[PDB]
């Protein structure tokens, strides 16, 4: 009496909604991962949100030779 | 610092520990007129004025009753398991913030602290069964065992994805990562299976075969007599309110509402504890309205409907924290 | 230091046991723990948290391997109905 | 000594010798964390590129950046003490009003943002010297010069209003 | 030790000593000479004692010994006590402060 | 001249007593010892537990806060759980379980004495320096520059595990199925 | 537009017979490099699976119930295209390393970066990743297509350390910049 | 109508709450000298705060002076332990 | 052979990039000049192998 | 005294006095082979789940606190690690 | 950024101290011993793990 999913996907996919649905919408939110996973961030660059740049948490190093600052030197204190 | 460290920790845990045993004392007092009120008469109000006494003549009652152990099969064994239960039932009250960092200790990793503390409690249940010596109530505390070792499952899967939102084990920072959204509203359907989870936990009705006398072979709780039912009883209701307060953190956004530092602080345990309150009125409320699940329905409750969905839930929200820019910061922040 | 005498303690397991298999799991179990807590005070001393990841990979694969055991004792034990080697 | 947390410490061990002579002397900065986190921005405006020119001495000296990087060392401390002399002289109550709030927010800047744009405008018309935070979102406001604070514990009155020089 | 991640999340405190060590190894050894390799065995005994400190541990043993035999020799009149100390450097104990640098 | 070095207490901020290693450190011993000397089996995995709990407030002590609780969660917390349903299920005759000790006591001190003799020259100084007049007192100063932004040792884990070092997540996961495959087709009634 | 350093990161030589193109090339230039025999190989060797199976079922029947063999068949075709993919990859992955022979692969490449260059582009993209995490997949799908018969990995991330010194494609882009220059003055 | 006296032990359990809350709040801030304590303290909050002692001579001390005085440079603590590192 | 060639020349790049001290990482520009040397000599020995046999010999 | 260490004390000093008075003050008289059946498998099987999902819990609570840095390479990871489990 | 803008400040503090009680430890056992001994043959600077302590703490 339960159908068969490799011949029926869809009448399967109705029965298991209705039967099983603790079992069937785990599927589906699961698979909701990586649905997103592939549309949102497409979605976001065409509206334009673009991403934030990741936050220093490490001292930032000029890139670079070194400027040969003068001032505060020595003779300044005091 | 001000005055002496050693004064800090006495005052700070005397302002944790004994107004929460008074609360757990009114929990069961209150179990008792909420599920009166809701069976169309009184509940306790002769022992004390209102009956606000009843607890305390309960304690005394049983506290001066003679225990009848086991055959002699040991002395440090019997009380071993009722003392482990109580002990850590109770440990889980030192990381929870009534404020921001008003906490016995403000633990980086306080989650995984009362994680810990709840799963060594459930030693002393199974501890004690076994030491009855006898195979019948061993029957019931070894399937009381095992609804709390599953369900500690569910808790710990629901709490897996308030730490991705906030990024944090502190219960701190989860309660201030809530002035942006109580989480409830975000992880609505990891509330409810939290919340019925830690029902499940506390071996609190539906889930409730572990006291339960009418069941034929239930029932496990019933044979404590004296202190020992004192141990387990306080551990229960302490485990209820903790639960309560938890749920309240991690969901209703903790301490947080709706100049001077007295009242201040006053607010933030006050909004605590409405919030708190009400899910132990909640709390209350199931036990009086549902019939008894039998074991073998609870466990298939357990693994082919909550897991499953936790499970999905843990794919679904990274992926949608990642597609919207909304990983969190994991430094000390809030 | 400590270390050192749990896996002793493991080892000895063995030396004083003829007839309880239970304690030939227990005594893994021992040294297991003293190995692992001797990576873990090594991995404080030299600041390397690959030594703390080293300890998890083990308390996952010796609980894993516990779940293994109990499960092979619960094959043999359907079928004997003891755990006790006649000696 | 070793940059490993301390789990047993009960003692503290001091040392009262000096430097030598051959070394140029400094007066160290005197102030507190609250006055310098108040004024961080301020000495990153001023003194950016010193600070830049002293962790670029100690990357060109691996294993010996302490030694051979100490005038670069100086410096970079007259240099902020330079910015905090001039707040002290010109910002004092204003200064005083962000830092004590501060220190009475658990140091959480968005706190405090009524008393540090009172400060951020009063510094940048007497020392010329701006806040500026790097690579924010260009699609939203600053955080910093945002009127409303979502993780602030009291809502910002609407009467007062962030500074955007140039208004 | 060699890992290069540390417990603070920053880079493990012996791994600037195991970077030298293989970056000795790679430019000195090779096939045409494999002598090469002896420079880098004070590379590899800096190495060991970044990750154990027996040599430092050995000279302190001897140090804190001269140290507490000179201290037996000499008397003092007056030591710093623990409260005077803990006023050194401070907005208005400059007395502690001389007293203790005895200035 | 003058006392160039000040050694003085610390008030606050002091830090934990040392004094508590060394109980924790003979209680995991004396229950060790009353692991595999127990009659009873279940009461010699009551005494690993209470050995499984020592190390972890060890662990916990010293500052291996997130290893600490993980020993509490995960063999305290399920492992032992398990094995004392399973001994507590089969039928046990503790007499016959009793091997005379006695005749594996000369064994026992020559096994003690050989195997700690050569391991103990193995164990780096790290883990031998405070062991068995002139005491070594260890040193500790701060850094900026590597304290910008701190990670917990569980955030530290969670830097490498998943990116630099995730094949041995994978050869762990791929355990854990085999573990419960495993234990289910061996165990019950297909 | 010469960065000055054209080799930035220490990378593993290993011994081969053709030029290295890429250690870790992107699993979009591993499909639009591919022959059309690396077509023709993959669906082949995809067919094996299933087709191994069925004439196992015709010359030896498994005596399996009803809807057994359709159920065996579907996971075998699953293996086999499975199978097959990573066979595919392989081929055309295997020019990259410089481990089959890749005249063609060679020239394409030399063209395609080229014109990046001139264009403006990074000569591999660009990535989301922080460059510490570009230096951990970097070094995670490197090579790594030689491990496919136990585990498989593709490279989906945009770095810069692809084993190879880029000196190369500067020195063309350069030469042939100036060519149109001439070529333009000489209208 | 509303049964009052069910309600009671809600009260007294909102009530030891806010006790425990403000208590809390009280002694912390009387500990801190006067002021709103510290809480999520990290490593560099930490440091920060034993420079705010040798300074002021107490943890929470704060100053907006521009010189250290003499013996700051003398009094920056290095902790001593005899077992755990 | 006595030589150990290494078979991860990039452990070089291992290393958090978090909280880095200034002046912690020693300098690496050696280590990567030999790397450089080893990969430019195989490419060239390819270059040569194929330019000289089977081409513009047969 | 860390208040830890007080709190752990004092709920240990409470669980012994209620200890004492039934042991002192309540009354106390002396008021004080085995068959054997087979065991049930859905017991192991259900500590066995218990456990090795526990372990596949923790394994995660590191991505958690580290999401931020991982990003997208050490979310895959955690997915693939998921999809196994 | 702001505890960045504060790091070169707070960092130089802290190597003039390791400097100063370096150069101290030097002297200390130049005088003492006669002559320092090499702990590393590395020249670079290495964190202290051990210090000599006097015998007993400060009195008060
Ligand atoms: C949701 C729907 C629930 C079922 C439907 C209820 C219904 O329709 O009954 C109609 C019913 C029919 O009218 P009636 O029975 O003839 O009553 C006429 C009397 O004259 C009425 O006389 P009265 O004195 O009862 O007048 C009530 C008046 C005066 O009553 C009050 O002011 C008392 C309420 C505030 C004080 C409560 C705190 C007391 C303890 C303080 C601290 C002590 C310790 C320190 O307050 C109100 O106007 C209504 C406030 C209702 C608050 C109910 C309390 C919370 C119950 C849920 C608790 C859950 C958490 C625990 O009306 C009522 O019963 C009165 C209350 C109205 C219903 C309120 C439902 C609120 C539910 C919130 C959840
Ligand atoms: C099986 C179910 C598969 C679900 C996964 C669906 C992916 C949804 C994203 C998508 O399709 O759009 C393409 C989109 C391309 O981005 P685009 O805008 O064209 O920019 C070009 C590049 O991304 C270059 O730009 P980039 O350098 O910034 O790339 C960084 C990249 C970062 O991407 C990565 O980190 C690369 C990770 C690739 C892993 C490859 C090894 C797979 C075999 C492992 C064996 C163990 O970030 C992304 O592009 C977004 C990807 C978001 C993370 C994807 C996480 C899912 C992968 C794991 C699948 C679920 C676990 C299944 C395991 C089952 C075990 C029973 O994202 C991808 O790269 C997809 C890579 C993953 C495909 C995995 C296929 C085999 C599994
Ligand atoms: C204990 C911790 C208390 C925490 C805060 C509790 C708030 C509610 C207080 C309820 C008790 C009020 C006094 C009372 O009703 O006692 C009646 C008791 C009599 O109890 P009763 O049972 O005979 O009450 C008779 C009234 N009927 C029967 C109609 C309901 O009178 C007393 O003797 C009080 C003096 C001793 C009080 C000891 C308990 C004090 C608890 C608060 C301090
Ligand atoms: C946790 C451990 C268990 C709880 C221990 C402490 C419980 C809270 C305090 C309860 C004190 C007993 C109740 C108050 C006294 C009382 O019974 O009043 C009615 C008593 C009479 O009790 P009664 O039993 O004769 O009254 C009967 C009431 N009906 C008719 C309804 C059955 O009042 C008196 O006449 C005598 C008063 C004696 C002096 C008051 C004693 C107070 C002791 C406080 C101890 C606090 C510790
Ligand atoms: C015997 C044990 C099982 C072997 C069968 C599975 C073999 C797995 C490896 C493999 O693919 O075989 C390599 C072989 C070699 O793979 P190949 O890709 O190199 O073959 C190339 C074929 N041309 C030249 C046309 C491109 O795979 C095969 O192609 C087998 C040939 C028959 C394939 C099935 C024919 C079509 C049937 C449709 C129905
Ligand atoms: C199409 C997707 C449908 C999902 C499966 C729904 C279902 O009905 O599964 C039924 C099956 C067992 O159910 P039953 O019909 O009683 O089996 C009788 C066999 N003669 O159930 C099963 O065997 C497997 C059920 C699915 C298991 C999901 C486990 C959690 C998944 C989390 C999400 C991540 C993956 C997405
Ligand atoms: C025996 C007790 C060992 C010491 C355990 C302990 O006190 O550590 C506290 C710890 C969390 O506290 P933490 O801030 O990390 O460290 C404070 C140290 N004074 O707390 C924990 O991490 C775990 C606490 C587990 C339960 C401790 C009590 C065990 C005995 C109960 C009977």
């Amino acid at each position: 009496t339960t159908p068969r999913f490799w011949s029926t996907p869809l009448k399967y996919c109705r029965w298991a909604a209705r039967e099983r649905p603790a079992l069937f919408f785990s599927v589906v939110i699961g698979a909701l991962g990586p649905v997103t996973l592939a549309t949102v961030p497409p979605l976001r660059r065409l509206i334009g949100d673009v991403d934030a740049a990741p936050i220093p948490l490490t001292y930032p190093i000029p890139p670079g030779p070194r400027k040969q600052l003068k001032g505060y030197d020595d003779d300044t204190e005091d | 610092m001000s005055y002496s460290q050693t004064i800090n920790s006495l005052v700070e845990v005397v302002l944790v520990l004994v107004p929460s045993l008074v609360g757990i004392a009114y929990v069961t007092v209150g179990e008792r007129k909420t599920m009166g009120s809701m069976q169309r008469r009184l509940g306790p109000n002769a022992v004390g004025i209102y009956g606000l006494l009843q607890a305390f003549a309960d304690a005394l009652k049983l506290l001066l009753k003679e225990y009848v152990g086991p055959t002699q099969a040991n002395l440090v064994l019997f009380f071993l398991g009722p003392v482990i239960t109580l002990i850590f039932s109770l440990l889980g009250y030192a990381v929870i913030p009534y404020g921001p960092g008003l906490a016995v200790n403000d633990l980086s990793t306080g989650i995984l602290y009362m994680l810990a503390v709840s799963s060594l409690a459930t030693y002393g249940i199974l501890l004690a069964g076994w030491s009855a010596n006898s195979k019948y109530a061993f029957l019931g505390s070894l399937r009381s065992t095992a609804q709390l070792i599953s369900y500690e499952l569910v808790l710990s899967s629901s709490i897996l994805l308030v730490i991705m939102l906030s990024g944090s084990l502190s219960l701190t920072v989860i309660v201030e990562s809530q002035r942006a959204i109580w989480y409830i509203l975000p992880l609505l359907p990891v509330f409810i299976i939290f919340f019925i989870g830690s029902v499940a936990e506390t071996n609190r009705a539906p889930f409730d075969l572990a006291e339960a006398e009418s069941e034929l072979v239930s029932g496990f709780m019933t044979e404590h007599a004296a202190v020992i039912f004192v141990f387990f009883f306080l551990a229960e209701y302490g485990s209820i309110v903790l639960m309560c307060i938890l749920t309240s953190i991690l969901f209703l956004g903790g301490y947080l509402l709706i100049n001077a530092p007295t009242v201040e602080g006053s607010f933030y345990g006050l909004s605590l504890g409405v919030k708190t309150s009400i899910l132990i009125f909640v709390f209350i409320w199931t036990r009086a309205s549902f019939p008894r699940i039998r074991f073998d329905q609870l466990m298939s409750f357990c693994w082919t409907v909550l897991l499953p969905i936790l499970f999905a839930l843990i794919v679904l929200v990274p992926c949608i924290l990642y597609s919207f820019n909304i990983f969190p910061v994991n430094i000390s922040l809030l | 230091n400590i270390t050192l005498i749990l896996f002793l303690i493991g080892i000895l397991g063995f030396v004083l046991n003829r007839k309880n298999i239970i304690l030939m799991l227990i005594s893994i179990e021992i040294m297991l723990l003293s190995i692992t807590f001797l990576i873990l005070l090594s991995s404080l001393n030299m600041d390397d948290i690959i030594g703390q990841t080293y300890a998890i990979y083990i308390i996952v694969v010796a609980g894993a391997e516990s779940a293994i055991g109990l499960g092979i004792l619960v094959a043999f034990y359907r079928l004997r109905g003891s755990i006790a080697i006649e000696y | 000594m070793a940059t490993r947390k301390p789990a047993f410490n009960q003692h503290v061990l001091l040392d009262t010798t000096p430097l030598p002579d051959s070394i140029p002397k400094v007066k160290e900065i005197g102030a507190s964390s609250a006055p310098l986190l108040s004024a961080s921005f301020f000495i990153g405006a001023r003194c950016k590129d010193y600070n830049d020119d002293y962790m670029q001495c100690k990357n060109e000296n691996p294993g010996r950046g302490e030694f051979e990087c100490l005038k670069e060392g100086r410096r970079v401390t007259r240099c902020a003490r330079s910015v905090l002399k001039d707040i002290n002289t010109h910002c004092l109550e204003q200064f005083r009003a962000h830092w004590q709030c501060l220190d009475n927010n658990n140091q959480q800047l968005w706190q405090c943002r009524p008393a540090e744009w009172k400060l951020n405008k009063c510094v940048y018309e007497n020392l010329k010297l701006e806040k500026v935070i790097p690579d924010q979102p260009k699609n939203s406001t600053p955080v910093h010069l945002r009127q409303r604070q979502i993780f602030a514990h009291h809502a910002i009155p609407p009467w007062e209003r962030p500074f955007i020089p140039g208004q | 030790m060699a890992s290069g991640y540390g417990l603070n999340g920053g880079p493990s405190r012996c791994f600037p000593f195991w970077q030298e060590l293989l970056a000795c190894y790679v430019t000195n050894s090779s096939e045409d000479n494999p002598d090469g390799k002896n420079k880098c065995i004070p590379v590899m005994e800096d190495y060991y004692e970044c990750l154990h400190h027996r040599k430092e541990a050995a000279r302190v043993r001897a140090l804190q010994a001269a140290y507490r035999e000179a201290e037996a020799k000499k008397l003092q009149e007056n030591p710093p006590t623990a409260g005077q100390i803990r006023n050194l450097g401070l907005l208005n104990k400059e007395e502690d402060t001389k007293k203790v640098h005895c200035a | 001249s003058q006392i160039s070095l000040l050694l003085l207490k610390e008030i606050y901020t002091n830090g934990s007593t040392h004094i508590m290693l060394d109980i924790l450190s003979v209680l995991a011993v004396i229950s060790g010892i009353c692991v595999i000397i127990s009659k009873n089996p279940i009461v010699s995995v009551l005494h690993l537990i209470g050995l499984f709990a020592y190390v972890s407030f060890y662990l916990i002590l010293i500052g291996l806060n997130f290893v600490g609780l993980s020993y509490l969660i995960v063999y305290i917390g399920a492992v032992s759980i398990l094995f004392l349903f399973i001994l507590m299920l089969i039928n046990i005759r503790t007499s016959e379980l009793q091997s005379n000790t006695s005749n594996s006591i000369p064994l026992t001190i020559l096994v003690g004495i050989i195997i700690s003799s050569f391991l103990f020259k193995m164990l780096p100084y790290g883990v031998i320096i405070s062991n068995q007049k002139n005491d070594l007192f260890f040193i500790t100063s701060k850094i900026w520059d590597g304290a910008l932004a701190e990670n917990n040792h569980i955030s530290s884990i969670g830097n490498i595990m998943y990116t630099n070092y995730n094949v041995w997540l994978i050869l762990a996961s791929f355990i854990l199925l085999l573990a419960m495959v495993g234990a289910i087709v061996i165990t019950i009634k297909p | 537009n010469t960065p000055t350093q054209t080799y930035q990161f220490p990378s593993k030589t290993v011994k081969t017979d053709y030029p290295l193109i890429d250690n870790d090339p992107h699993f979009t230039r591993v499909i639009r490099y591919a022959r059309p025999s690396d077509y023709a190989h993959g669906l082949a060797a995809a067919a094996a699976g299933p087709a191994a199976l069925w004439l196992m079922e015709r010359i030896s029947p498994s005596q399996v119930g009803r809807g057994g063999f359709a159920k065996a068949m579907r996971l075998a075709g699953f293996i086999g295209l499975a199978g097959g993919f990573l066979y595919f990859y392989q081929r055309s992955i295997l020019r990259f390393y410089g481990m089959s022979e890749n005249a063609r692969e060679v020239e394409m490449d030399m063209r395609e970066m080229t014109d990046r260059v001139k264009a403006g582009l990074p000569l591999y993209g660009e990535s989301r990743l922080s460059p510490a995490m570009q230096g951990v997949a970097a070094r995670q799908s490197r090579y790594s297509a030689l491990f496919f018969g136990v585990m498989p990995w593709f490279n989906f991330v945009n770095h810069n350390q692809h084993g190879v010194d880029t000196a190369k494609y500067y020195q063309q882009a350069e030469r042939e910049l100036e060519a149109e220059r001439l070529a333009r003055e000489q209208a | 109508p509303v049964p009052f006296e069910t309600l009671i032990p809600y009260g007294i359990i909102i009530a030891m709450f806010g006790v425990t809350g403000a208590g809390m709040a009280k002694v912390r801030h009387m500990f801190n000298g006067d002021k709103r304590h510290r809480w999520s303290v990290d490593q560099w909050d930490k440091q920060q705060m034993e420079r705010d002692r040798r300074l002021t001579g107490h943890l929470r001390g704060q100053t907006d002076n521009p010189i250290a005085p003499p013996g700051f440079e003398f009094n920056n603590p290095w902790k001593v332990x005899x077992x755990x590192x | 052979s006595r030589h150990i060639e290494l078979k991860y020349p990039e452990v070089f790049s291992h290393g958090s990039p978090f909280n880095v001290p200034a002046g912690f990482y020693p300098n690496l520009d050696h280590v990567i000049e030999h790397y450089r040397k080893q990969h430019l000599e195989e490419e060239e020995r390819k270059a040569k192998k194929l330019a000289a046999a089977a081409a513009a010999a047969s | 005294m860390s208040a830890m260490s007080i709190y752990i004390i004092f709920v240990s000093i409470i669980a012994i006095l209620f200890l004492a008075i039934d042991l002192i003050f309540a009354p106390h008289n002396p008021y004080k082979s085995q068959s054997r059946s087979p065991f049930n498998i859905s017991f192991f099987i259900y500590g066995l789940v218990f456990l090795l999902l526990d372990l596949e819990i923790l394994l995660l609570y590191p991505f958690a606190v580290s999401e931020y840095v991982n990003s997208a390479y050490g979310l895959a990871a955690a997915l693939i690690f998921i999809g196994i489990i | 950024w702001a505890r960045i803008h504060l790091i070169p400040l707070l960092q130089a503090e802290e190597d003039r101290d390791h400097v100063r009680r370096y150069l101290a430890d030097q002297a200390r056992e130049k005088g003492l011993l006669g002559e320092n001994i090499k702990v590393y043959n590395s020249d670079r600077y290495v964190r202290p793990t051990f210090a000599v302590t006097p015998s007993k703490p400060a009195q008060e």
